[PDB]
């Protein structure tokens, strides 16, 4: 049926900057278009309806415009509380449909990760499992590559990777990478390495330990 | 004020049905339609349909007609949604959302949502493992639990800054999550650092003090 397309998918921007995000309808919806904001972990909130009308309590630095099939949301002089995701939704009859969203994130300078490596706890080793953990904390931008190597050979099986959302205090990202082995495989090798490739260094950041040290 | 109270997390097997509730207060229940909206984790918004509590009338997104059943009980000011023949595609958060004075007005009050997990995996408590090494980073590894969520705190909330709690990852039907905390090195181990893990589905709490190796 009616399809809504938003642009861009993601945008990075500074506090005090002015941005415009857009929404396209596949067919004419007049000015029957709404915008919602959703901050991470929270329910959406209505910002704009009828394309240009602010909902109650929405600050005036938000302004919507457009009619027909082409729409935009301008945020004048962004403030810390404005970062999050933005959804458009036509309200020209039913069915209602939403754009796929625009994620608005904070710009900061590049920052290398603080990397910590943790051998399996002696406790876990009693259960038959051995997980080696690597934290890569407070880096920017979000794009990073982690490699685990055991006695020099890359191990790709049993790697579990998870990224936080952008930290609201410092605009950085963090990543946890967990390499899961059985205990008896873990006792067959000595050198364990977690290796992070990131924009801030020509050379990978490397954290290693030897099992019997 | 306008409140929408939604029923708690649900774990249900493939092929079963689930029915969730949304109890409204702070307005005239029968004067506004109740929409329902789906949001898959880390993904956009999809409109399911609405019920008009005044006259028990419904309008559905065609994709959900035959799958979702919207009802309404005037005397308890409660809207319900039932979803049948559940698959893993139905794993998502479902919001109830009060509409405006007309069914197609932009939607102003979203509930907190009801998270539904569709899986044949069994409820399973977490194993909790400590991650021990002018700052020092410590951690907790919460492994092999199902379903979501777990909560993690440190020193029962007294350690709040310098904490990263990573979103859980599913491996072979079990979730693993990690949390890091970074504290001044002089303060550890003389001041204790304990992670507190709660897994409400298995009615489990675990406190794990992080001690030097």
């Amino acid at each position: 049926e009616l399809q809504m397309t938003q642009s861009p998918a993601s945008l990075s921007a500074s506090v005090g900057e002015t941005v415009t995000i857009t929404c396209r309808a596949s067919e004419n919806i007049y000015s029957y278009l709404a915008w919602y904001q959703q901050k991470q972990g929270k329910s959406p909130q209505l910002l704009v309806y009828n394309a240009k009308t602010l909902a109650e309590g929405v600050p005036s630095r938000f302004s919507g415009s457009g009619s027909g099939t082409q729409f935009s949301l301008k945020i004048n002089s962004l403030q810390p509380e404005d970062f999050g995701s933005y959804y458009c939704q036509h309200h020209y009859g039913t069915p209602l449909t939403f754009g796929a969203g625009t994620k608005l994130e904070l710009k900061r300078a590049d920052a290398a990760p603080t990397v910590s490596i943790f051998p399996p706890s002696s406790e876990q080793l009693t259960s038959g499992g051995a997980s080696v953990v690597c934290f890569l904390n407070n880096f920017y931008p979000k794009d990073i590559n982690v490699k685990w190597k055991i006695d020099g050979s890359e191990r790709q099986n049993g790697v579990l990777n998870s990224w936080t959302d952008q930290d609201s205090k410092d605009s950085t990202y963090s990543m946890s990478s967990t390499l899961t082995l059985t205990k008896d495989e873990y006792e067959r090798h000595n050198s364990y390495t977690c290796e992070a490739t990131h924009k801030t260094s020509t050379s990978p950041i490397v954290k290693s330990f030897n099992r019997n040290e | 004020q306008v409140k929408l109270l939604e029923s708690g997390p649900e774990l249900v097997k493939p092929g079963a049905s689930v029915k969730m509730s949304c109890k409204a207060s702070g307005y005239t229940f029968t004067s506004y339609v109740m929409h329902w909206v789906k949001q898959k984790p880390g993904q956009g918004l999809e409109w399911i349909g609405y019920i008009n509590p005044y006259n028990d009338g419904t309008k559905y997104n065609e994709k959900f007609k035959g799958k979702a059943t919207l009802t309404s009980d005037k005397s308890s000011s409660t809207a319900y949604m039932e979803l049948s023949s559940l698959t893993s595609e139905d794993s998502a958060v479902y919001y109830c959302v009060r509409g405006g004075y007309r069914p197609y007005y932009a939607m102003d009050y979203w509930g907190q949502g009801t998270s539904v997990t569709v899986s044949s995996a069994k409820t399973t408590p977490p194993s909790v493992y400590p991650l021990a090494p002018s700052m020092v980073t410590l951690g907790c590894l919460v492994k092999g639990y199902f379903p979501e969520p777990v909560t993690v705190t440190w020193n029962s909330g007294s350690l709040s800054s310098g904490v990263h709690t990573f979103p859980a990852v599913l491996q072979s039907d079990l979730y693993t999550l990690s949390s890091s905390v970074t504290v001044p090195s002089s303060t550890w181990p003389s001041e204790t650092v304990t992670c507190n893990v709660a897994h409400p589905a298995s009615s489990t709490k675990v406190d794990k003090k992080i001690v030097p190796r």
